[PDB]
């Protein structure tokens, strides 16, 4: 009666590495002295073969899981998502792929990850109340100013100031999907680059001015510091919330329990440990 | 029946009350009925129902539930308490009328918690809120969990900091800080334009308040000398609260999650809650 918890790598909230050559994982400290909580979740390492192996789990989403663990006395295992995916539905009866095509067919229990809540995945899944706020942002070389969403140089794009996405990504399907943002997407289209991590370095290289992209993604990126930077106000905000099957016997408990977490301060001490730079 | 009571609150900019035009008796333009109790006397319970005009953020989001979901209203303001406080065991205030049956469900500048999410249903979040702290520019403070209000003793002279009691914020602070709570009350405010007022002329040093209010109001500062810090402690949302195990509450949670995939709630939130500073 473990609950299967199916997660994915997405930095800062799940960090995958290799075990040592014991098959242990390294242990770690935080920014404060705390040592750094560690799980094992089982998962392909790499057209790829898909050989599943025992790697080391850690961040905001796993001291989360460990949490509502604890707190709702329920025992887990954690495997990470075997297609790579959060879950979009597709068709060749239209399905869905990711994390959320495990929940459904019961390969999983939970999803604990920063899945975005959305209508599409809520007509099929529970969420959680959000255990984090969700939002994009803006990536520049420090020094630049842009306002927001509804900055004038995005607002009225010229090869003066290039901005874009990553091309066939969430953001990208969000773009395409509002009329109003259709002479934005038009700019957008001819400059996306193939990866976050191939528009990040773009950006390095002042090839790509401003990277949309989402925030704490981007705060991260730029937590280096710091030839890079983040401006102006988030915008299509939404937010990650856990993930289960409408009849889930745990679902009410999830939530109140994080409701719990954020007004105690546990969600801000993962702010701190995880996201705060 | 697809005919429902609805009770909200005033709060600018979410919900604001107009007199009705008194040559027709009927709400125009962005605004819709809402009828207030109003007392004859203070000799006994007698009284009668004015007949108002509703308009701001949340009514917006009413008037498109409406659409969507496909039910009609009629809509009051609470005269017994505000938002929501648990008093000798009986719950006052818009969580009142939903958990006694009296409305359906609550709209307005209604914060989720775990408490009142024990005796209500609460849709997903349609806003970001949760406590912040407003100061004159200059202050220094980080925010609620700062030891400057934990132990206002230490720090000379004592700062003088207080909310406006019986809503959520201030039942977070009694619950999670008891000595800054009880320190509090000798700074209690009667309402935020009292708070504000306070602030500008010196005679408090931080209000501590919901964030989205807060913010709007830091947005519109005349001078922009009053400022939010950094930030938001025990991040949550408005909910619109409904009766527990209510018919309404999944077609309320997709059409809120429908409005934010369309950007819809994006553009109310530049509509409303745009600020010059
Ligand atoms: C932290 C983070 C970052 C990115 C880039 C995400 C994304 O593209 C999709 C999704 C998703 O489909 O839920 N979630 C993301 C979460
Ligand atoms: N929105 C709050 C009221 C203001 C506050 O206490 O921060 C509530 O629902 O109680």
């Amino acid at each position: 009666t473990r609950l299967k918890i199916v997660t994915i790598h997405q930095e800062p909230f799940v960090y995958v590495k290799p075990t040592m050559s014991d098959g242990t994982c390294k242990e770690e400290f935080t920014v404060n002295g705390d040592p750094v909580k560690k799980v094992i979740c089982t998962g392909p390492n790499d057209g790829s073969p898909r050989h599943t192996v025992p790697q080391c789990c850690y961040g905001f989403c796993i001291d989360l899981l460990i949490k509502l663990a604890r707190t709702m006395n329920f025992t887990y295992e954690v495997h990470l998502v075997a297609d790579g995916k959060f879950g979009t539905q597709e068709r060749v009866k239209k399905e869905w792929n990711g994390m959320m095509g495990e929940l459904l067919s019961g390969q999983a229990d939970m999803i604990v990850a920063p899945l975005t809540i959305n209508n599409e995945r809520a007509q099929y899944i529970e969420f959680s109340k959000p255990f984090k706020y969700q939002g994009l942002t803006i990536l520049v070389k420090k020094g630049t100013r842009i306002t927001g969403i509804n900055d004038p140089r995005l607002r009225n794009p010229s090869d003066k100031f290039i901005y874009a996405t990553v091309k066939q990504s969430s953001v990208d399907i969000y773009f395409r999907r509002q009329v109003e943002l259709s002479t934005m997407y038009r700019h957008m289209e001819k400059h996306n680059y193939e990866s976050a991590a191939e528009a990040i370095q773009a950006v390095r290289d002042n090839k790509l001015h401003a990277f949309i992209w989402d925030s704490a993604v981007l705060e991260f990126e730029a937590s280096q510091k710091c030839d890079l930077v983040t401006t102006g106000e988030l915008f299509f905000r939404s937010g990650f919330g856990i993930g289960m099957r409408k009849d889930s016997p745990w679902k009410q408990n999830v939530s109140l329990s994080i409701l719990k977490s954020h007004e105690n301060g546990f969600m801000e001490d993962l702010d701190k440990t995880w996201v705060r730079y | 029946d697809n005919h429902l009571s609805i009770v909200t609150l005033e709060e600018a900019p979410f919900v604001i009350v107009e007199d009705i035009d008194p040559l027709t008796e009927t709400c125009v333009r962005n605004t819709v009925p809402c009828r207030k109790f109003v007392k004859i006397n203070n000799s006994t319970n007698e009284g009668m129902n004015v007949k108002k005009c509703c308009k701001g953020f949340c009514i917006d989001i009413l008037k498109k539930l409406s659409r969507t979901v496909k039910f009609t209203y009629d809509l009051y303001l609470v005269t017994n308490g505000k938002h929501g406080k648990k008093v000798n065991n009986v719950w006052n205030g818009m969580i009142g009328e939903v958990v006694y049956q009296r409305a359906v469900m609550a709209v307005g500048s209604l914060t989720i918690n775990e408490e009142r999410s024990e005796v209500v249903d609460f849709s997903v979040p349609f806003v970001e809120t949760g406590i912040s702290v407003m100061v004159s520019r200059g202050t220094q403070v980080t925010g609620l969990s700062d030891k400057k209000f934990q132990r206002p003793h230490d720090y000379s002279p004592p700062f003088r900091f207080g909310t406006v009691p019986n809503g959520s914020t201030e039942r977070n602070i009694r619950n999670n800080y008891p000595y800054m709570h009880q320190y509090m009350t000798r700074f209690n405010q009667r309402g935020v334009e009292d708070a504000l007022v306070s602030l500008k002329t010196g005679k408090l040093d931080a209000f501590i308040y919901d964030a989205a209010v807060l913010n709007y109001k830091a947005g519109r500062d005349e001078g922009c000398k009053l400022v939010t810090i950094g930030y938001i402690f025990a991040t949550t949302g408005y909910g619109i609260a409904l009766q527990k195990g209510s018919p309404w509450k999944r077609q309320i949670d997709l059409a809120l999650l429908q409005f934010v995939g369309d950007g819809e709630m994006e553009e109310l939130e530049t509509l409303w809650l745009t600020g010059i500073c």
